[PDB]
C-alpha cells in the first residue's frame, strides 16, 4: 500500500489507494484510508486497515475537541504530534500504521510523516509512505516544481501511485485523491481519478 | 440554623432538601441567558453587560461551543460552569467517538443532568451551583434546561439568571413556536432588554444560534446582530416607559 | 404591616406629596427587610 | 430536633430512620403517578402536567421504557429519577445478557430497591427521594411500587405522590378485579382527575401499557387518548359537583 | 467460512453459511451463525463459531438499551463503530469473528464490514468477506444493478455461498439467506434455501 | 452564616458560598498587583516591597515566568501561589509536549481555572486562596484574572490585592486604550505609586512584560526601570498633595 | 476566632486562617534560632540551652545536617521536626540522583514548603507546626526561613522562635554588610545572648556554618567556640546593663 | 480555654497540641520506669507491682526486648505498648536485613519517634498514649526518652510515669556520671523506691541491662536481683524517715 | 548510522548522518534527526527516527521546565542524567538507542555519552558512538589539537562521519553538522555541507 503527499503553494494534495491488497487478496471493494479530520486537515494512511481505522476515529474526535477548546482550529503540527504520542502509548497493543497528516493552517501548508514508533517531521516538499514509497519518490521529486499548484499536483499524485501498482503485488486500485485547495475539502472518488490514469495509458 | 442544609445528605423535615434549593438561588444571582426555539431553528442569547470599563469588552464567555452544532450557555458560578462545560465537550465527544454519530440534543441534556447528579448524591463533593441551557438541532430543534440538581425540563422558551422572571411573564402571553427565524431572534432581544432594564448595545450581548436548514452552529457577530438590536430597541424602550 | 404603612406615609412627606404609591411602599418594606436575614447581594466577580 | 435526624447512620429513639422517613415525603411533593393492574395487562398513567405554557406541553416524559416488557412511572423529584432509571435499565439488560430470558417485574423492582438501600447504609451519599411504579408483564401482569426506603409492596391498583391519599380511598369502593382493560384504563384516568381536581385534557397526561396478548410496551398518543379522556371526564365532573 | 451482503433498492439481503465444519467435527447441523440484532437489522458472521454467538448476544443487549436511552432506533453506522471499539478494547479478551452489520435504518441503506482486529469500513453496496470472498465478489457483480429487487437478491446471495462450500472440502452444507425488505424480516433457512439452488440439477 | 460560612460544602440561604468569599479576602490580605494590557504587548507590575529592611528583596517577588511568552503575578498566600503556578508550568509544558506549540494564554487560563475548581468542589480540601493575573502574548496580547473560585474574566486593565480599590478608581478616570507600551508603562507605575502611597524606587517594585515583536517574556531589570519610574514619580507627588 | 480555627479548610471572615496563625505561636513557643548570612558564608546558631544536668550535654539535635554543604535548624514542635527533616534530607539527595546537581536552597525551600502546603490544603492532615531555617552556599551564600504556612523568605539576617522579636530589632541596628566571617559569628552569639538574657558557655549554643571557601558544612567544636564566646560575652554584658 | 483539645487537627492559641499532651497525661498516670546510664553500660529498671497476689507478679512486665543490645520499658496504655514495641523490634531487624549491622541506639530512637509523630500529624488517627525509655550500647552508652509526641530527648538518667516527678528531684541531688554498673543499678533502685514509697523486693521489680563489655542485653533473674536489693533498701527507709 | 562529537576549546560540535530507512519508506533523508534541547544545548541520536524524536520531545520539555522552575538555565549534566533515569524506566519495548547530549554551560563546555540502558559518562573532547566508531577515532584524534577552533571542527565533524559512511552499510548521503560556540545554534544541513565537503573528497 502507498499514500503520497505533496505541498503545493495553493494547498495540500494527497492521495490513497482504497483496495488494500495482501498479495492475492481483494480484501475490500472499498475502504476508507482517507479520514476527513477537518475541512483543512486530513489523515491519509498506509498500513493495516483495522488498526488504522481505530486510531483515525480517536484523532478526529480530539482534533475537533481541540478546535472547540481554543475557539481556533488545530495547527497541522498539533494533531501530528498527538498521533506520535498516542501510537507510543498504545505500542503495548501491536498497531503498525504509517501516517501522513497534513493540511492547512495559519502558518501555511505542511505535512508531517509518522512511523508507528513515533516521530513527526516537517516536510515542505515530497513525501510518500508505505511499501510503494521507494518507487513513489522517484516519480514525485523530479516533477516537483515549487510552482506546482494543486491543479498539476492531482496528475502527479495519481502518477506516483500508478507506477507503484505495476511493481507491487500489494498495491490496490480504487485510486483516490483528496484535494485541499483551501476552499473545499474535496474527494474525487474512484471514477474521476480513473480517467486521469486513462490519459497516462491509452 | 436548620441543619437541613449543613449537608445535602440531610433531608429537610418538609420533604425537600433545602441545600440544593439554595443551589438554585446561586444561578439566580448570576446574569441572565435566554433560549428561544422556533420551528426554523433555535437561538441562544446571553449577557455580556457585566463588568466596568477596566475590563475588555469580550468577556469570555457565556456562549460556549460544545459541538459545532450544539451550543450551551449558563448562569450561576462560572467557576462551577467552567469545569462542567469542559466535561460537557468531553462527554459529548465521547458519544461521537464511540458511535460516530452526532449527539442528540436530548441525550446530551440527559448526560449533563446525570453528571450533576453524581455531585448531588455524593457528599464528598457538593452539588454544582450552576444552571445550563443546552440548544441544538440534531435534526429536530430542541431546547432544554438543566437544573443545578440535574433535572430535565423541555421548553418552548426559557431564561435563567436575574432576568429569569421578566422573560417568563413576557413570553407567557406573546410567544409562539410557529414564529419566524427573524421574529424569534428579535423578540427574545426585546425580552433581553427588559431584564437588564436598559437599552441593548451589540457589544453587551453575545448571541449564537443553531439553524435547522444548515444544521450547524455559528456565533453571531456584533455588527451582523446590529439590525436585530435596532428593531428590538423600539419595543424595549416603549415597554419601560410603563 | 402598620409600621410599613407609616413609613410609606413618611416617605411621601420627604417627596413632598400625600400621594401614597407602590414606590413609597417599596422603600418602606426595605426598612423591615434590612433587619431580617438579607437575600440582597452579591453578583460576581464569580457568581456571574 | 426532632431527633437524631441529621444523619442516616443514626437510629432515632422511635426505631426508625428520620432521614429516610423524611425522604418518602419528598416523593409526595412532586407530582402523582397512578398504577392499575387488571387481568388484561397493566396500565400505567403518569401526570405530565407541569408549568403553564412557556414549558413544552410534553415534559420528558414521565413514563420511561425500562425493558421491552417493563415500564416505570416516576413521582417526586425529576433529578433523582434521571439516574435511578439508568441503573435499572442497565441491570435489566444485564439479566438478558446473563440468562437470555425476561426479567421478572418482581425481581427487577427488588434490584431497584437494592440501589437505594446501599445509599441508606453508607453516610457519604443520600438515597434518591423518588418512587417509581413498576408495571409490566413478566409472563403474567404484575404491579409493584418501589419506595425511596427500599420498600416493596405488590399492589393491584395504587397511587403514589400527591394523589396518594385521595386515590387509595377512591379505589376501595370502585376497584373491582373483573374490570375490562378499557374499564380499568378509564378508572385510572378518573383517579388522576380526582388528584388534580380538574377535567383532563389528553395533551397534558402520558399513558403507556403492556397487554398479555402482546407483552410489549406500547404508548397511547394524545390522538388515540381522546375517547378514553372523554369517558374519564364524565365522572371527574360528577366528583367535582359534590 | 464466508459471508456476503448486498444492498437492494427496496431492502438489504445478506447470507451466511449455516453449517460450519472444521476437521471432522461438526458443532450441530442447526448451529446458529445468523443473528437478529434489531427489527430491520441483521448481522452475518464469518470466522469462528464460538466467538460469533457470544459476541452477538452482547450486541443485541446494546441495541435495545441504546434504543431506550436515545428514544430513536440505533443506526447501522452506530453499532458498526460500537463493535469495533469493543474488539480493539478487548484484545486481552479477543473475539475472532469478521462481522458484517447491515440493514435499514433512518440514514438509509448501508453495509459495514468489521475486521476481527476491529475497525469499520463501508462498502457502497456489495461486500464479500471470508475464505470464499474472492469468488463471491464476481458472482454478485454479474447481475448487480442497484435496482435489483429483494426476490432476485436472495436468488443472487445463494449462488455465491453455494459456490464457496463445494470448492473447499472441509466446509459443510448449509446456507441461510436473510431478507429485510423494510416491512418484513424473513429467515428462509436451510430447507427453503436448498430448493432455490435445486433448480440447477446438482 | 451560622455554620453556612464554616464549611466549603454549604450554600447559605443567599445562595452565596461564604467560604469562597473568605478565600477572596485572602487575596485582599496580600499586597497590591496590577496588570495593564495594551495593543503593543502586555505589562505586568508587581510589588517587590519588603516587610523589614533585613528581609532580602530578591525572593519576595510575585512575578514568575510560566512559559516563553507567559508570565504571571499573584496575590493571596505565597504558599498557595507557588504550587498553583508550578501546576501551570507543567500544563503549559505538557501542551508543548502533545502539540509542540506554546500554549495560548486563553487555553492556560481555562486549564488552571479548572484545576482550582476541583479544590473548590471537594469538601475534604479548600480552594486556593489566590488570584493570578496571567499576562502573555500568543498572536496578540491577552490579559486575564483568575478567581480563587475558578471564574474567568477577561480584562484590559486590572488589579488584585489590598491596593485593588484605589487602582480601579484611577484607571476609571485616567486610563486610555490608545496609549503605547512606554506611555502605559508610566501610567502603571503612577497607579502603583497610588496604591502604596509613595514615590516608587526600583528597589520595591519588579516589572516583567511580554511584547509582540519579541514573542518572549523579557524581564525589566532595575537599571532598565529607572527612567519610567522618574516620569511617574512626578505625578505621584501631585496625588500625595491630593 | 472560633469556627475558622477548628479546621484547616476554613477561612475566617478577615481572610486570615487562624489555624495557620496559631502555628506561628508554636514557633514562637519553641527554642530560638538565629541565622546570619554574610558575604563570606552563612552562620546558623540554634539554642542548645539545657535546664538541668539530667539532660545529656548533647540533646539530639538543634542543627540538622541535610547535605554536606546544607544545614538547617529548628524552632517549634521538636516532634514534628523529625519527620519534616527526614523528608528534607531525602529531597536533597533525590535531586542529586536525577539531575546530579547539588540542590539550591531556593528550590529546596520551595519543595519542602510545597510538602507543607499539601497539608494546609487537605482537611485530613494538619500542617507542620515547625519552622526550619535552611542555609547553604551554592553559588553564593543563602539563608532562608521556611515557614509553617509554606512561605519562603530570603533574609539578610533573621531569627525565629521566642528570641524572634528581640533579634529583629538587634540586627536592624547591627547587621551591616561590612561584617567579616568572625565578626558575623560573634554577632550571632551576642544576638543569642540578648534573647536568653544571660551570659554564655559553649554548650548552651550549638553552631554549625557553611563556608564558601570549602563549599562544605562544618560543625563547630566546643573547643574553638570558647574564644568567640568570650568576645560575645563582653558585648552581652553591656547589653545587660540596660 | 478548651475547644482546641478535643481534636488532633486543631492548634490552640498556645501553639500546644494538647491532644498529644493528654496522651502524655495517659503516660503520667501509671507508672515508674527508670533509666540510668554510666560509662559501664545502661541499666533499665521498671515496676512490676500491679494488683493483689492473684496477679502472677513475675510476668506482665514492662521490660521488653527490642534487640541483642537494645531494650525498652514502657509507661502508659498496655495496648499501645504492644504494637509500638513490635514496630521497634521489626525496625531493629530491618537494619540487620538491609545493612546486616547492629542497629544504632540513635537510629532506632529516631525511627520510632518518627513513627509516633506520623500518627500525630495525620488527622483522624490519635497519638499513641504510651512512652518508652530506649536503653542500649552501640559501642557508646546512650539512654534516651522517646515521647508520645514523637520527640527525642537524651539523658544521663531519667524516668517516666508516676515516678517521673519524684525521680527527677532525686536525680537533681544524687546523680554524678562517675558511677559504676552496680552503683547505677542500686541508685535506680533507691529512685524507684521513693516513687512507690516502699521497700522493693525481687518480686515486684524487673531489671534488664546492656553492658559495654559484652553488649548483650541480659535479663536479670530475681536471684541475681536480690544482692542489690538489700543495698538500695537501707537508703529507701532512711529517706522515708526524712 | 553514526554520530560524532568533540569539544573544541571555545565551542562544542556534534554531527549526525540524516539517512534513516525502515522498509521501503525512507524516514529521514533531509528531515531533521537533530533537536534543540535549550538555547545552547543539543541532542543528536544514532538510532531510529521514531524512537529518537519521541524521546527528544520529552527531554526538550523538561529542559524548558528546568530553565523556568529553578530560574537557572540547564547544565549538560542536568539533561544528561535525567535522560538516563528515564531510559531505565521504559525497557519493556525497544527504547535502546546511542545518544550524545552536549553544548555549553556555565562551568564550561561538555559533552556526555549516555549509555542505552541508563548511565551518563563524560568525554573530554572526542566521542563516538555509532557503528562507525572505529573509523571515527582515527580521523578525529589524528587531527584533533586541543587548541582546535570551531572552523576546523565543523570541517572535522564531516570528515569523520563521511569516511566512516563507506565502511558502514546503513549510513549514507546526507549529513548535518551542529555548531554551538555560545553565539549561534546553527544547523548547517545537507546542502551547505555537500559544498564544503566538495573540497575534501574531490
Amino acid at each position: 500500500t502507498t499514500t503520497v503527499g505533496l505541498v503545493c503553494k495553493d494547498g495540500v494534495v494527497m492521495a490513497t489507494e482504497k483496495r488494500a491488497t495482501m498479495g492475492n487478496f481483494i480484501a475490500s471493494k472499498a475502504a476508507k484510508k482517507i479520514y476527513q479530520i477537518a475541512d483543512r486537515m486530513a489523515m491519509t494512511t498506509a498500513g493495516s486497515v483495522g488498526d488504522a481505522q481505530f486510531l483515525a476515529r480517536i484523532i478526529k474526535i480530539e482534533a475537533n475537541l481541540y478546535e472547540i477548546r481554543r475557539e481556533r482550529k488545530p495547527t497541522v503540527r498539533a494533531i501530528a504530534t498527538l498521533t506520535s504520542n498516542l501510537l507510543n502509548s498504545y505500542r503495548y497493543f501491536p498497531y503498525l500504521v504509517q501516517l501522513l497528516i497534513g493540511g492547512i493552517d495559519s502558518e501555511g501548508k505542511s505535512i508531517y510523516s509518522i512511523d508507528p514508533i513515533g516521530g513527526a517531521i516537517e516536510e515542505k516538499d515530497i513525501v510518500a509512505t508505505g511499501s510503494g514509497s521507494l518507487t513513489a519518490y522517484g516519480v514525485l521529486e523530479d516533477r516537483f516544481t515549487p510552482e506546482i499548484g494543486v491543479d498539476e499536483a492531482v496528475e502527479l499524485a495519481v502518477r506516483a501511485i500508478y507506477s507503484a501498482m505495476k511493481r507491487d503485488s500489494a498495491s490496490g486500485d480504487g485510486i483516490d485523491v483528496v484535494k485541499i485547495t483551501e476552499d473545499e475539502f474535496y474527494q474525487y472518488s474512484p471514477e474521476e481519478v480513473e480517467q486521469i490514469l486513462a490519459k497516462f495509458r491509452k | 440554623q436548620m441543619g437541613y442544609d449543613r449537608a445535602i445528605t440531610v433531608f429537610s423535615p418538609d420533604g425537600r432538601l433545602f441545600q440544593v434549593e439554595y443551589a438554585r438561588e446561586a444561578v439566580k444571582r448570576g446574569a441572565t441567558a435566554i433560549g428561544i426555539k422556533c420551528k426554523e431553528g433555535v437561538i441562544l442569547i446571553a449577557d455580556k453587560r457585566v463588568g466596568s470599563k477596566l475590563l475588555e469588552a469580550d468577556t469570555i464567555e457565556k456562549i460556549y461551543k460544545i459541538d459545532e452544532h450544539i451550543c450551551a450557555a449558563t448562569s450561576g458560578l462560572v467557576a462551577d460552569a467552567r469545569v462542567l462545560i469542559d466535561r460537557a465537550r468531553i462527554e459529548a465527544q465521547i458519544n461521537r467517538l464511540t458511535y460516530d454519530e452526532p449527539i442528540t440534543v436530548k441525550e446530551l441534556a440527559k448526560k449533563i443532568c446525570d453528571f450533576k447528579q453524581q455531585y448531588t448524591q455524593y457528599g464528598g463533593v457538593r452539588p454544582f451551583g450552576v444552571s445550563l441551557l443546552i440548544a441544538g438541532v440534531d435534526e429536530v430543534p430542541k431546547l432544554y434546561e438543566t437544573d443545578p440538581s440535574g433535572a430535565l425540563l423541555e421548553y418552548k422558551a426559557t431564561a435563567i439568571g436575574m432576568g429569569r422572571n421578566a422573560v417568563t411573564e413576557f413570553f407567557e402571553k406573546e410567544y409562539r413556536d410557529d414564529l419566524s427565524f427573524d421574529d424569534a431572534m428579535v423578540l427574545g432581544l426585546v425580552a433581553m432588554g427588559l431584564s437588564i432594564e436598559s437599552e441593548l448595545v451589540p457589544e453587551n450581548i453575545e448571541v449564537g444560534y443553531v439553524k435547522v436548514d444548515d444544521r450547524t452552529f455559528k456565533e453571531v457577530s456584533p455588527e451582523e446582530l446590529k439590525p436585530y438590536v435596532e428593531r428590538a430597541n423600539e419595543r424595549i424602550r416603549e415597554l419601560l416607559k410603563k | 404591616i402598620k409600621a410599613i404603612c407609616t413609613e410609606a406615609g413618611m416617605f411621601a412627606i420627604r417627596e413632598e406629596r400625600a400621594k401614597v404609591t407602590m414606590l413609597d411602599f417599596t422603600k418602606a418594606i426595605e426598612k423591615v427587610l434590612k433587619k431580617t436575614t438579607p437575600i440582597p447581594d452579591l453578583k460576581g466577580v464569580m457568581f456571574v
